[PDB]
RNA sequence: UUCAAAUGAGAACUUUGAAGACUGAAGUGGGGAAAGGUUCCACGUCAACAGCAGUUGGACGUGGGUUAGUCGAUCCUAAGA
RNA sequence: AGCUUAUCACCCCGGAAUUGGUUUAUCCGGAGAUGGGGUCUUAUGGCUGGAAGAGGCCAGCACCUUUGCUGGCUCCGGUGC
RNA sequence: GUGAACAGCCUCUAGUUGAUAGAAUAAUGUAGAUAAGGGAAGUCGGCAAAAUAGAUCCGUAACUUCGGGAUAAGGAUUGGCUCUAAGGGUCGGGUACGAUCAACUU
């Protein structure tokens, strides 16, 4: 009925460059994801677990890929990584991070 | 464009001595929930109109593709 | 008028081929009194009246 | 700093007239961005490694240029 | 100076003011004087149908029912609640005549206040019966 | 140089008006060599001419204004500037009112709640007034079928 | 209307970018009928014209460009010739 | 291009006052109402063919370069003086 | 979008930024305004300008060819924010309601 979807984010490409850290990212999701209004209202409806390169979100509740894109642009603006790091969909419900065209 | 249901009717049209080129097109569609499955269409070019033949089964396609006349030029995709 | 008759069109073609300055080598002939194309036309200045 | 970044953002945008240019279609100069990341505090040793018959009717009559 | 303030607030076109209207409700005589005025030809309602709070004559008795049910007249009721701002409020702010001012606030809280609040409570009962 | 051509010409290729296309000032020699549409497709996709996507025209205030209109705000006599017939014509009210009283009586007659003799009186009495709305008519049927029953008892 | 850059012997006026505004779907937008006849586009280029200016133009010089069994005419008749 | 789809109109059985059907607008009925069962015009709509291979939105490689190639998705609804 | 509205005002797609310019702010002008107390004393003459105006409710004269006169005159009111009431469909009843669903009007 409430059939869950697996949402995967690759953060390996900014991890090796050192401007990004994945551990503080995965903490930032688990409190700010809003289930029916208030933050923290989830009772095991989502899980946020990380590889170190792969962040995985499994949600039984109402949760969509554009909204998952919405939270990561919140996080890169706090860390001032916007103008430099974008959030792309490579395949469906599978996402990764990239730099821009830095070339002189 | 005409749609042809009968498999027998379509086999005569390749033998009509008016058709020079044909083409096969492979499509991937869905039944209600079901599974992803391939779908084939056989198109033969008469002088007047374009005859087509919709085969939803994957198995009957492999039977019918060999049954084409050999001088009849066949296009793939 | 972009729906023109042929008789109207044929007089445009003659006016088009007369829309030219005088050739440079006619300056060089003997006893040339001819200087400039004194029948020169322009669409802005003078209407050619069909 | 919060008043400066708001004051910095006023001259940048001007959203009501035209647009903000897309960051994806534009490209960076290496330039300022290593200066910006130095202010955040990330080291730049690793990212430096990736950087390292016309027929003119006037003049078809006379051929020589002196005439 | 502007256009609109000169239209309504000239000296020619001035209403009574918020001081004298409070004194009219202060006693039972002037309540019954103003309600039961003799008919006069110059006045708009021919000297009848007069609201005490908003010093304004109404034409018809139907023009009181629509007037008492409105945000204009509910405004003037809320305006006349407290101490009516005489000159003595202005001078007491400077540090001048406190005990003249303190006796007036003492009397209006004790004596004149609930007597005025009784007189308004009988107007709402009187205008209910005639209308 | 003069670049009114390629400004116009890239507008035809991308399919957007001339106010949108962007030609960078650093490549002023590379763009001026292009004098054909075929070069412009190459000059667009390697990132010299881009699109400049649409100027925003948000509708957030419009939805938040209209949301209070659902709850019944901004509807006093101060906001109105047209008559009732301009706002909601009395024919449009009557047509909504009088088709309800036709198809209510249509579905009682087929279901057997009412016979055809009492149908034809409530039909023409609904063509005039005395049935203001849907609840007021069903109350009348209860009274009329009671008056039919009380006469049937006697 | 404003600022830099390129072009140029030269720039309030040309080109690009960044700004600021306006026409606001009975428009300063997208096509057409009469009417005009190459003004349409490119290359070169400024003595004259564009009531200021000019590197630019509806200017000047040289060239390029309108494809129909189905869209029109052609056929029919109206008031009438 | 194929199959199907409609107010009006029409036929058959049936015989109606205790008048009935019916539109926003009061007209129809023994010259046969209501009802029950049918026929037709295809304005128009639905699906399939045309036809996804096209178009559109993105992502990824190529690269002085003729400039392409490879991938994904292109779905399902709702309302009206 | 506001509104009775293709009104007026602002915006999106599209297009234009062309109409000689620079510096100062004298008189008199052309265009547009405000003014203490009095209110037509001005003047051929209330010329011009000011005033009234949209909307709901109350109310309307002489006269009249009975249709009009009529928006006659005249009088109350209008914002905001939280509310309540009334006005509908589509389904389920042996041949009273319950469910669900969606509108802006007062």
């Amino acid at each position: 009925q409430k059939i869950a979807k697996t949402f995967t984010v690759d953060v390996s490409s900014p991890t090796e460059n050192g401007v990004f850290d994945p551990a503080s990212y995965a903490k930032y999701l688990i409190d700010h994801i809003k289930v029916e209004g208030a933050v923290g209202n989830l009772g095991n409806a989502v899980t946020v677990t990380e590889d170190g390169t792969v962040v995985t979100v499994v949600s039984t509740a109402k949760f969509s890929g554009k909204y998952l894109k919405y939270l990561t642009k919140k996080y890169l603006k706090k860390n001032q990584l916007r103008d430099w790091i974008r959030f792309v969909s490579t395949k469906t419900n599978e996402y990764r991070l990239a730099f821009y065209q830095v070339t002189p | 464009a005409r749609e042809i249901t009968d498999i027998k009717q379509f086999l005569e049209l390749t033998r009509r001595a008016d058709v020079k080129t044909a083409t096969v097109k492979i499509n991937k569609k869905l039944n209600k929930a079901g599974k992803p499955f391939r779908q084939t269409k056989f198109k033969v070019r008469g002088s007047s109109s374009l005859y087509t033949l919709v085969i939803n089964d994957a198995g009957k396609a492999k039977k019918l593709i060999q049954s084409l006349p050999p001088t009849l030029k066949v296009n793939r995709l | 008028a972009a729906q023109k008759s042929f008789r109207i069109k044929q007089k445009m073609a003659k006016a088009k081929k007369q829309n030219r300055p005088l050739p440079q080598w006619i300056r060089l002939r003997t006893n040339n009194t001819i200087r400039y194309n004194a029948k020169r036309r322009n669409w802005r200045r003078t209407k050619m009246n069909i | 700093r919060q008043k400066t970044m708001i004051a910095e953002a006023r001259n940048r945008k001007s959203l009501k007239n035209k647009a903000i240019m897309p960051r994806s279609k534009l490209t960076k100069s290496f330039g300022k961005m290593e200066e910006h990341m130095s202010t955040l505090g990330h080291d730049m040793s690793a990212l430096q490694d990736k950087q390292n018959r016309q027929t003119d009717r006037l003049l078809d009559g006379v051929a020589d240029g002196s005439m | 100076m502007g256009r609109y303030s000169v239209k309504r607030y000239k000296t020619k076109r001035r209403t009574r003011d918020l001081d004298l209207i409070y004194n009219d409700l202060s006693t039972k005589e002037s309540v019954q004087k103003l309600l039961n005025q003799p008919l006069d030809e110059t006045k708009p309602g021919l000297g009848q149908h007069y609201c005490i709070h908003c010093a304004k004559y109404m034409e018809t008795a139907i023009a009181l029912k629509t007037h008492l049910k409105g945000k204009v007249h509910k405004r003037r009721v809320k305006e006349l609640r407290g101490v009516p701002y005489t000159q003595e409020v202005s001078d007491a702010a400077a540090g001048y005549n406190l005990n003249k001012f303190l006796n007036r606030v003492q009397e209006i809280t004790q004596s004149v206040g609930p007597e005025k609040e009784s007189n308004e409570a009988l107007l709402k009962e009187h205008l209910d019966s005639t209308l | 140089a003069n670049l009114r051509t390629q400004k116009r010409l890239a507008a035809s290729v991308v399919g957007v008006g001339k106010r949108k296309v962007w030609l960078d000032p650093n490549e002023t020699s590379e763009i001026a060599q292009a004098n054909s549409r075929n070069a412009i497709r190459k000059l667009v996709k390697n990132g010299t001419i881009v699109k400049k996507a649409v100027t925003v025209h948000s509708k957030s205030r419009t939805r938040a204004h209209a949301q209070s209109k659902r709850e019944g705000r901004h509807s006093g006599y101060g906001k109105r500037k047209g008559t009732r017939e301009a706002r909601l014509p009395s024919q449009v009210v009557w047509i909504r009112r009088l088709r309800v009283l036709r198809r209510l009586l249509a579905k009682y007659r087929d279901a057997g709640k009412i016979d055809k003799h009492l149908y034809h009186v409530l039909y023409k009495e609904s063509k005039g007034n005395a049935f203001k709305h849907k609840r007021a008519l069903v109350e009348h049927i209860i009274q009329a079928k009671a008056d039919a029953q009380r006469e049937k008892a006697l």
